[PDB]
């Protein structure tokens, strides 16, 4: 069970880890949606 | 066209928050010029009429 | 720009000698890179994805004590005027661009070891000559003053201001909606830190509003219901990790500007705040404006460390003197949820509910810090973490007049 406090352990806080020592295998993360404006779609810019 | 754009005005009235008619971009005088061109001069006439 | 500065290096805890090893210098410091604005190139989102669980650096800001101490060996100049050199290493230019072993022909002169030493910039002329090149000093200086000052947590100003918000600032933070504090954090120590700015630049007005907000809401006076212009931070649910903040913006409310500017100091009053990100980053992001901008006024002492009484530049007890407030997470939580029921965002069912939970989620912190220092004895050499004694959790401090503050601060 030690590599895998996060769906056994009842007393596992989520944002915990033993990176330095042990790899865990199931832990909880986060996601992004990020999006990338091209400049003319961040600007007023247009002929003149 | 029958001055469309005039009647267009009159009407988005009515549904203003809906709708809000505004200056065409290409109307306004460059940025860049000045005022002693004749031309733009002329144009910031009819954008203020 | 600002051409001047003050600083004071840190405290002894009763031990003859600055608290770190030549492997934290040579981690946290080497490679013979500019140690200038390292200081988020160790942080990121929230602890899951930390090391700070373990091992040496077993806390949020260990890392960042331990830089603000090895510091303190190497400002001399701004104390004494010279470069000088601490167990066998030292700058390797006047314009202390890095670290590196001494030299075997000329070597500088050692430093006599001190603590809680004042600093002044006009001690160097060198920098002002060259404050175009030695600007990011400036920043890191300050903010390693503004946590020397205290124990417990670190210091920082708030301010706001009886106008509304410029245009500018406005559409700054329209497009920093949904991002998690620690990145916004970064950005304002990116800001401030790599080249001079002035005072008057968006930006500082931007950061200072940041600061503003996030405290209003931290008090919880700032919510979904009543709102800073629209704009207001959401907090993560003690449930899971509350831990956690984020921008948003919002219909709700807008709250009405003060009869007359607010300003004052803040800190932490209880331990909590070493292993707690947004303390760390709310912290630092103040800390930055008032790093550009400089302290408005002198700090009063009524409420500080011995050796915080009456430092030239940076306490006072005169009239020109600001106020410092202080508070403990657990107390301010529950003023947060009841400020909630009030606005009958929540039940009373859930106003308990969630003190419970917070009540049981600041109980680990608590565990795992008292169960770290005795881990890392402070007699070993090096501080990863600041001392403490187990009553210290227990303190309210004076959170009930920081609530107050934002009560008039939001009308």
């Amino acid at each position: 069970p030690l590599r895998w406090p996060g769906l056994v352990d009842p007393n596992y806080r989520v944002g915990t880890n033993d990176l330095p020592n042990r790899i865990t295998l199931y832990n909880s993360l986060y996601r992004y949606n990020f999006t990338y404006p091209t400049l003319d779609g961040i600007m007023y810019v247009r002929s003149a | 066209n029958d001055y469309a754009a005039f009647w267009k005005c009159i009407a988005s009235w009515a549904y203003n928050g809906l709708v809000t008619t505004v200056l065409s971009e290409d109307a306004f005088p460059d940025s860049s010029q000045s005022i002693t061109h004749l031309p733009s001069m002329w144009k910031c006439l009819f954008l203020t009429l | 720009a600002q051409r001047q500065f003050f600083g004071l290096t840190y405290n002894f805890y009763g031990q003859p000698a600055p608290l770190f090893d030549l492997n934290d210098l040579q981690e946290l410091a080497g490679c013979y890179a500019r140690p200038w604005t390292s200081r988020f190139s160790h942080l990121a989102i929230s602890t899951g994805s930390l090391p700070v669980w373990s091992a040496r650096y077993p806390s949020v800001a260990s890392r960042n004590i331990i830089v603000n101490t090895l510091l303190g060996a190497h400002l001399n100049p701004f104390a004494g005027g010279q470069v000088t050199s601490h167990q066998g290493i030292t700058w390797r230019d006047p314009v202390l661009s890095s670290l590196a072993p001494v030299p075997a022909i000329q070597p500088p002169p050692v430093w006599a070891v001190a603590e809680n030493v004042p600093l002044d910039s006009n001690n160097y002329p060198t920098y002002v000559l060259n404050l175009s090149s030695m600007w990011p000093i400036n920043q890191d200086v300050h903010i390693m003053t503004m946590w020397a000052l205290s124990d417990q947590g670190p210091i920082y100003h708030l301010e706001v201001p009886v106008d509304p918000m410029p245009a500018a600032t406005t559409a700054a933070l329209m497009a920093y909606i949904g991002v998690p504090i620690a990145h916004l954090a970064q950005t304002a120590y990116r800001f401030a830190g790599q080249l001079p700015q002035s005072p008057d630049s968006t930006m500082v007005s931007t950061i200072r509003w940041l600061s503003a907000i996030w405290f209003g809401s931290l008090t919880g006076r700032l919510n979904r219901s009543r709102t800073c212009n629209g704009f207001y931070f959401e907090f993560a649910k003690p449930a899971l990790n509350p831990d956690q903040a984020v921008l948003k913006w919002n219909d709700g409310a807008r709250a009405a500007p003060p009869a007359a500017a607010q300003s004052s100091y803040m800190r932490c009053i209880s331990p909590h705040w070493q292993h707690q990100i947004v303390e760390v980053a709310g912290a630092l992001m103040s800390q930055s404006v008032t790093a550009v901008t400089g302290l408005p006024a002198l700090i009063d002492e009524a409420t500080l460390p011995a050796w915080s009484q009456g430092v030239a530049n940076l306490t006072g007890n005169g009239q020109g003197v600001v106020p410092c407030l202080d508070y403990n997470p657990v107390p301010m939580a529950a003023a947060r949820h009841l400020q909630w029921r009030q606005d009958g965002l929540i039940t009373a069912a859930q106003e308990a509910q969630l003190n419970n939970d917070y009540t049981a989620y600041a109980l680990t912190i608590e565990r795992h810090l008292t169960a770290m220092l005795v881990a890392n004895p402070i007699a070993a050499g090096r501080m990863p973490i600041q001392p403490f004694n187990a009553a210290d959790f227990g303190q309210a401090g004076q959170t009930a007049a920081a609530v107050a503050l934002a009560q008039a601060m939001f009308v």
